[PDB]
RNA sequence: AAGGUAAGUAU
RNA sequence: AAGG
C-alpha cells in the first residue's frame, strides 16, 4: 500500500527563522529545539540542506504512506497543463 | 554453482597454460634442492643419530 | 567439431547492451564475466600488434570475444613477407618524405584527439556507414613495377596465390626473381 | 650532426650490443595455445570485425 | 529519488543521467534547487517548472553551481518522457524555454535522424533569450544560435552532447532530406 | 614462537579479547611457520613475562582462524594488533597504516614501550597513541 | 604510488 | 538525519 511519489506542493521555510535566537533547557523536547523538525518523521536536523535531504529520503515519504517511485505521466495531462498554465497568465 | 563452474574453468585455463614447462622447471627444482642438500643437510637430519640414542 | 563463425552484429549487440554495470538484469552471473577480465593485457597485445599499415584503409582482423562481452582478443598474429613488408615501408617513408616537401603546412593531430568525459564512439553508427578517406599509396608504374603492382599495398599480399605462399596460414614465400628485384629497387631509401 | 643524434646513434648500438651478449636460447616447452584454449571452453565465441 | 525510473531504457548504451558528466550530476544532486523543487517531478511538474526558468546555462561560479536549466535537463533524463512529449516540448511556441529544454533533451537522448527532423525547424526563431556564462554573468542571445549550438557545438550548457552523423553524410545516403531554409 | 598460548578459532580470539579487561592484548597474526611471524614471535617471547602485569600475548594462525582476514586486513606475512577493553587501540607508528604492527622489530625495549604506550593511552581512555619511536625510516647507516 | 587517517559522541 |  505505498502510493506513488509526488511533488511538493508546498515551500519549505528554510529562512523563516534567520537571525532568531532559541533557548533550549534539559526539559524542552526535541519539538521546540533549534534547527528542522519533522513530525511526520520525529527527528530534528540543523540543517537546510540535511533537512532537504531527509524529507527527501525513504523513510520520510515511507512514513507518509509513500513510495520513491514516480508516475509516468500521460500526453493528455501534459497537454492540459500547457493548456490551463498558459490560460494562467 | 555456475560460479563456482567459471571459476572452475579459469582455474584450469590457467594451469594448461602452465604446463609448457611444468615438469621440466619442477624436475629442475627436485634435481636442485638435493645438489644443494648434499652440502647443506636438513638441520633435523643433523640431529637424527642424536634422536636416536633418546 | 569445430565453432563456427558468428556473425558480427552478433559481438556488436552484446557490447551495445551490459554496457553499464549498474544494470542489475546480468548481474547474476559475474564470475564468468571477472574471470576472463584477467586478460586484458593480452587484449591490447593483440590489439596493438595488429594495428593497420599505413597503405591499408581497413583491416578486418579474426576476432575472439567473451561470451558477455567482457573482453575482445584479435586471434591474429601479424604475419608479414620481409621483403614485402621492408619494400612497402620504404615506398611509404617515400611518400611521407614528398608529403612533408609538397604540403606548406601541415596539421599535426591534438591529443589525446576526443574529449576525457566524451564516451568511445559506437562503430555502427559512427565508422560503419561513413566511408575510409584515402590511405597513404605510392603510385606504381605499370611498365616497371608490373611483377608486384597487382597485389603490392594488399594485407598480406598473394595469401591466396599458393604459387607463392603455402596457404592461408601464411607461413612460407616463394618469390621469383623479377618481384624480387621490383622490391628491392621499391626499397632503396 | 648534432650531438644529441649521435648520443642517439651510441645508445642505440649500446642496446643492441647489450640485446646480444644477453641472449639466451629459449628453454624447450610444451606447445600451450591460450587463445586455442580459449575457443575449447563455451565463453569465447569467434567472428571477423 | 536520485536514481534512473525502473520503466526507463538505456541512451547510448549508457544509464540516462550518465549523459552529464559525474562532476556535474554530483553537483546538479547536491545543489539546492534540485532536492527542493525537483525531487518528485513528472511531465506535469517539469513543465510547470520549466516556464519558471529565466535563463538557459550550464554551471556558474567558482564552485561548481547548477542552474536551474540543467536541473531540469538531468530531470528530464532521470524520469524519461515518451518522443512526442519531448515533440510538444519543441511544438510549444509561447514559452521560448520549454521549447529549449525540449530541443536540448532531444539532441541529447534523440537519434542524429530526430536532432535534424525536429530541432531545425526551430530555427525560424529568433526571440531573444538571456544565457548565464560559467562566471555567473548573463548575456542575451538568440533561439536560433541555440538550436545551432546544438547542432554544431560539441559541448552546449556545460554538456557534452552525443555525436551526430555530419548533415552531408546524411543527405549522400537520402535517408534525410536536405534542409530548405527560409531565405 | 611456540611457547606463547594459540587460539584456533574466531570465538577464542573473541573472548580473549572479551576476557581482559584490565590488560592489553596483544594478538599477533600470522603463521608459526613464518619467518618474519618466528622473529616477531621470538621478541614477543622474549617480553612476554616482563609485560605480563599490562599484557597478555596470543598467537593466532589465519589460515586456521581466517575470520578476520578481510575485517583486519590480515594480508602481511606478520601482523600485531593491540586490543583494550574490546576496543582496538590504532597506534601512530608513522609507518602509514596506524591500525597495527605489520613488520618484525628486533628490539625487545622497542616493543615493551609500544605496549606500555598503548596500554597507558588505552586506560586514558583513547584510541590512537603515538609510538615513541617513528618508523617512516629504518635508521639504517 | 605511499611513508600526510586525530580518537570520538550525536543527527 | 541522507546516500548504494
Amino acid at each position: 500500500k505505498r502510493e506513488l511519489l509526488r511533488h511538493r506542493d508546498y515551500k519549505v521555510d528554510l529562512e523563516s527563522k534567520l537571525g532568531k535566537t532559541i533557548v533550549i533547557t534539559k526539559t524542552t523536547p526535541q519539538s521546540e529545539m533549534g534547527g528542522y523538525y519533522c513530525n511526520v518523521c520525529d527527528c530534528v536536523v540543523k540543517d537546510s540542506i540535511n533537512f532537504l535531504d531527509h524529507i527527501n529520503g525513504k523513510k520520510h515519504q515511507r512514513n507518509l504512506g509513500m513510495s520513491m517511485r514516480v508516475e509516468r505521466s500521460t500526453l493528455d495531462q501534459v497537454k492540459k497543463r500547457f493548456e490551463v498554465n498558459k490560460k494562467k497568465m | 554453482k555456475d560460479d563456482e563452474e567459471a571459476d572452475a574453468i579459469y582455474a584450469a585455463l590457467d594451469k594448461r597454460m602452465d604446463e609448457r614447462r611444468k615438469e621440466r622447471r619442477e624436475q629442475r627444482e627436485k634435481e636442485e634442492i638435493e645438489k644443494y642438500r648434499m652440502e647443506r643437510p636438513k638441520i633435523q637430519q643433523q640431529f637424527s643419530d642424536l634422536k636416536r640414542k633418546l | 567439431a569445430q565453432k563456427e563463425d558468428m556473425p558480427p552484429e552478433h559481438v556488436r549487440k552484446i557490447i551495445r547492451d551490459h554496457g553499464d554495470m549498474t544494470n542489475r538484469k546480468f548481474r547474476h552471473d559475474k564470475r564468468v564475466y571477472l574471470g576472463a577480465l584477467k586478460y586484458m593485457p593480452h587484449a591490447v597485445l593483440k590489439l596493438l600488434e595488429n594495428m593497420p599499415m599505413p597503405w591499408e584503409q581497413i583491416r578486418d582482423v579474426p576476432v575472439l570475444y567473451h561470451i558477455t562481452g567482457a573482453i575482445s582478443f584479435v586471434n591474429e598474429i601479424p604475419w608479414v613477407i620481409e621483403p614485402v613488408y621492408i619494400s612497402q615501408w620504404g615506398s611509404m617513408w617515400i611518400m611521407m618524405r614528398r608529403e612533408k616537401r609538397d604540403r606548406r603546412h601541415f596539421k599535426r593531430m591534438r591529443f589525446p584527439p576526443f574529449d576525457d568525459e566524451e564516451p568511445p564512439l559506437d562503430y555502427a553508427d559512427n565508422i560503419l556507414d561513413v566511408e575510409p578517406l584515402e590511405a597513404i599509396q605510392l603510385e606504381l608504374d605499370p611498365e616497371e613495377d608490373a611483377p608486384v603492382l597487382d597485389w603490392f599495398y594488399d594485407h598480406q599480399p598473394l595469401r591466396d596465390s599458393r604459387k607463392y605462399v603455402n596457404g592461408s596460414t601464411y607461413q612460407r614465400w616463394q618469390f621469383t626473381l623479377p618481384m624480387m628485384s621490383t622490391l628491392y629497387r621499391l626499397a632503396n631509401q | 650532426q648534432p650531438v644529441k643524434v649521435r648520443v642517439s646513434y651510441q645508445k642505440l648500438l649500446k642496446y643492441y650490443v647489450l640485446n646480444a651478449l644477453k641472449h639466451r636460447p629459449p628453454k624447450a616447452q610444451k606447445k600451450r595455445y591460450l587463445f586455442r584454449s580459449f575457443k575449447a571452453t563455451k565463453f569465447f565465441q569467434s567472428t571477423k570485425l | 529519488a536520485n536514481r534512473t525510473v525502473k520503466d526507463a531504457h538505456s541512451i547510448h548504451g549508457t544509464n540516462p543521467q550518465y549523459l552529464v558528466e559525474k562532476i556535474i550530476r554530483t553537483r546538479i544532486y547536491e545543489s539546492k534547487y534540485w532536492k527542493e523543487e525537483c525531487f518528485g517531478l513528472t511531465a506535469e511538474l517539469v513543465v510547470d517548472k520549466a516556464m519558471e526558468l529565466r535563463f538557459v546555462g550550464g554551471v556558474y561560479g567558482g564552485n561548481i553551481k547548477p542552474t536551474p536549466f540543467l536541473c531540469l535537463t538531468l530531470k528530464m533524463l532521470q524520469i524519461q518522457p515518451e518522443k512526442d512529449i519531448i515533440v510538444e516540448f519543441i511544438k510549444n511556441e509561447d514559452f521560448k524555454y520549454v521549447r529549449m529544454l525540449g530541443a536540448l533533451y532531444m539532441r541529447l537522448t534523440g537519434t542524429a535522424i530526430d536532432c535534424y527532423k525536429y530541432l531545425e525547424p526551430l530555427y525560424n526563431d529568433y526571440r531573444k533569450i538571456k544565457s548565464q556564462n560559467r562566471n555567473g554573468e548573463f548575456e542575451l542571445m538568440h533561439v536560433d544560435e541555440f538550436i545551432d549550438e546544438l547542432l554544431h557545438s560539441e559541448r552546449v550548457c556545460d554538456i557534452i552532447l552525443p555525436r551526430l552523423q555530419k548533415r552531408y553524410v546524411l543527405e549522400e545516403a537520402e535517408q534525410l532530406e536536405p534542409r530548405v531554409s527560409a531565405l | 614462537s611456540y611457547m606463547l598460548p594459540h587460539l584456533h578459532n574466531g570465538w577464542q580470539v573473541d573472548q580473549a579479547i572479551l576476557s581482559e579487561e584490565d590488560r592489553v592484548v596483544v594478538i599477533r597474526f600470522g603463521h608459526d611457520w613464518d619467518p618474519t611471524c618466528m622473529k616477531m614471535d621470538e621478541v614477543l617471547y622474549s617480553i612476554a613475562e616482563k609485560v605480563k602485569n599490562f599484557a597478555v600475548i596470543y598467537l593466532v594462525d589465519i589460515t586456521e582462524v581466517p575470520d578476520f582476514n578481510k575485517m583486519y586486513e590480515l594480508y602481511d606475512p606478520c601482523t600485531v594488533m593491540f586490543f583494550f577493553r574490546n576496543k582496538h587501540i590504532m597506534i601512530d607508528l608513522g609507518t602509514g597504516n596506524n591500525n597495527k604492527i605489520n613488520w618484525a622489530m628486533e628490539d625487545k625495549q622497542e616493543m615493551v614501550d609500544i605496549i606500555e604506550t598503548v596500554y597507558r593511552g588505552a586506560r586514558k581512555g583513547r584510541g590512537l597513541v603515538v609510538s615513541p619511536k617513528d618508523y617512516s625510516t629504518k635508521y639504517r647507516y
